[PDB]
RNA sequence: AAGUGAACAGAAUUAAACAGUUACGAAA
RNA sequence: ACGGAAACUUUCGUAACUGUUUAAUUCUGUUCACUUAUUC
């Protein structure tokens, strides 16, 4: 009837990326786009809004039959997974994300680290002249994991195509590993890697089919 | 704290300061990464960063004449010994901004 | 006979959510999605209207046998818990919530925080151009407790259905932890977690049996 | 208070202001977050935010040309020293809103 | 007072007004909360709400196009300077109600 | 020892903005 | 050594029972830290 399927996984970052946080709103260091972190601690957490706008964009260009021009209006096989602002049949989305926190701090200090964020020197050349506008950025750490949870649920009636939805989520997460995630990842910054992709039942109302 | 820093930093010597914001990108990174980390865990746990901060004001101070003249006037090495508590360390981190904000007010 | 059972708990926010406050009514900072707070102080408080409507929504989709067409008219096993405006037998419910306040101020100031609520920057893509319409929202802190008290009482006559009602309240609170609470929780902002779930007797007329 | 703020802000230089109300959300985020908090507790308790509020008007005054021309005319650093009481601080918070509402009245 | 409100408000431009009564709940919240409070105490005591009332007619005038076209025609900023007494302020509170009753009669 | 001043646009939008079961009860 | 004397429109009873200011949403589109240089 009504089950709560949880897709627990570990987002392993094979390359340090960059996410533009709240500009002109930090504390002691607000230079070269301060990366958003935790409002209580200092461990930089990844926002869940980037995982919804990037996964839907990469999926709406391979599983569709019409070129999309505005959000909440692309095909129909993926509109019920994220939402629709025009259809009156369904409004709520069946996919619930979560701000994955960095759980790798239990053994990161044992390897001998300095800080969680560093300043990378990266500028540009105006071709016609020498060095111009020596800008810089701020990246995070490399080879880190994130405890991500995917809350999935059905609406009773959405039962005769449960197996059809499993092949869409698995194909969407695998395709995201071969693409940059976050912001300004064109220089080889993103490229995530979902590690230990398993499923479990918390509420206990539906059997366990997939596992790997 | 911030009232006596606007007059001591201005009183220097010859104008046109050659020390820009490029040669200070080494000692200003550990201080900014200390106020935001000391508030999470305790002060007795972070022992590899407190002793390492004093080394930067000793080894790097002898590599250029434009470094020792600013440490002796601002009295940086004196405040490194008085601090010992987590609440006291938070006060020294706020004083570092006076040597950077007021430095670019008259030039850059 | 007539007792006043109180289910005291601590709502721990594992992820910062958003609650739409009274827009165009606050001070000069009425933009960036103003979050409702305390009308006297600045401590952000959570309203109780978002809890009674969300708990009844998730409960009216697993313990029923008919699709709810209009509110106050769905099944009968759960209509006596929240109330009914179209029934002639019972009117007043048996579940009373409370506007919980952020009681985590005893140790939040020791860590040195900037403000109670921060401003998060987001945007959207028109699937034809780059960045468009630079919007902005407002969120709360993470890992904050709330004094949540559940005022429970029986009508004397409804004494033979006490143990049957305990399994419904426990199932509703556990299922609510696996769903976003408040507003704009589709990207992964809600997902609460009830910590220290206990029960006590204030009026003193019924024994203490349940706990967790 | 509000009568002299409509004439001093309009008298500037070249038209077409390139500075909007979104690029100055750093020095204006602490003034709005201090008035609502100073009305609850006392003034002698919050001592770490008073000294940090003056730094925002100095660090951001040397990184943009559209900031120094406004502080020297509106005299912002002068009012930061006269304040000392909780009731006096409430008056400076209301004067800051005049530099934002009247700034977008002629353009944006 | 109330006779000229039926002709000055009707003479506008294009029909079908896109502005309703929900988007104007910000500037109309302080006008109703001032007439019922100025009669209890004196007028010289409330010095913080008078200066803040003029700010609402300036910050909200540069954001929506349906606000500047109404203030310049009804002369809202002109009457804010002539008032100075408690009895005179009572007359301005009644003129604001005339611009709302006749606005919903022709549309919404 | 050696000019180092992150540059340039949009500054929150398009739905919906009181829906209904209904009114001096038993004395002079 | 008065159409005046003698007299509670009084007791009665929450403007009440149901309700997520939210559905849709990558702060990033372009970007070598550098031109010049025999540890003899």
């Amino acid at each position: 009837t009504f089950a709560k399927i949880k897709f627990s996984a570990q987002i392993r970052l094979e390359t340090g990326l960059h996410i533009g946080g709240s500009d002109a709103f930090a504390a002691i260091g607000a230079i070269a786009s301060p990366v958003i972190k935790d409002p209580i601690t200092n461990i930089p957490i990844i926002p869940g809004s980037s995982l919804k706008g990037k996964m839907r964009t990469l999926l709406a260009k391979v599983y569709n039959e019409k070129v999309a021009e505005k959000p909440s209006d692309d095909s129909d096989i993926l509109s019920r997974l994220f939402g629709n602002s025009k259809d009156k049949r369904f409004k709520m989305g069946r996919l619930i994300f979560r701000d994955a926190f960095l759980s790798n701090a239990d053994e990161l200090d044992s390897l001998g680290v300095r800080s969680y964020t560093e300043v990378k020197f990266e500028n540009t050349i105006d071709r016609i002249t020498a060095e111009a506008n020596p800008r810089q950025i701020e990246r995070a750490i490399r080879n880190s994991t994130f405890d991500f949870e995917l809350i999935y649920e059905i609406t009773d009636e959405n039962e005769n195509q449960v197996e059809e939805d499993f092949k869409v989520i698995r194909d969407g997460l695998k395709l995201l590993e071969l693409d940059y995630l976050g912001g300004s990842g064109s220089r080889g910054y993103g490229k995530v890697a979902f590690e230990k992709l398993k499923a479990t039942t918390v509420f206990g109302n539906y059997d366990v089919k997939t596992l790997n | 704290k911030a009232e006596r820093a606007i007059s001591l930093l201005e009183k220097d010597n010859k104008g046109n300061y050659l020390l820009t914001t490029s040669q200070i990108r080494k000692l200003l990174s550990l201080c900014s990464s200390l106020y935001d980390r000391s508030k999470e865990r305790k002060f007795d746990e972070l022992i590899n960063d407190v002793s390492y901060l004093r080394v930067q004001f000793v080894y790097q101070a002898g590599r250029e004449i434009a470094v020792k003249d600013l440490i002796e006037k601002a009295q940086i090495l004196e405040a490194l010994k008085e601090i010992k508590d987590r609440e006291t360390l938070q006060r020294f981190c706020r004083y570092m901004e006076a040597l950077v904000a007021y430095f670019k007010f008259y030039g850059g």
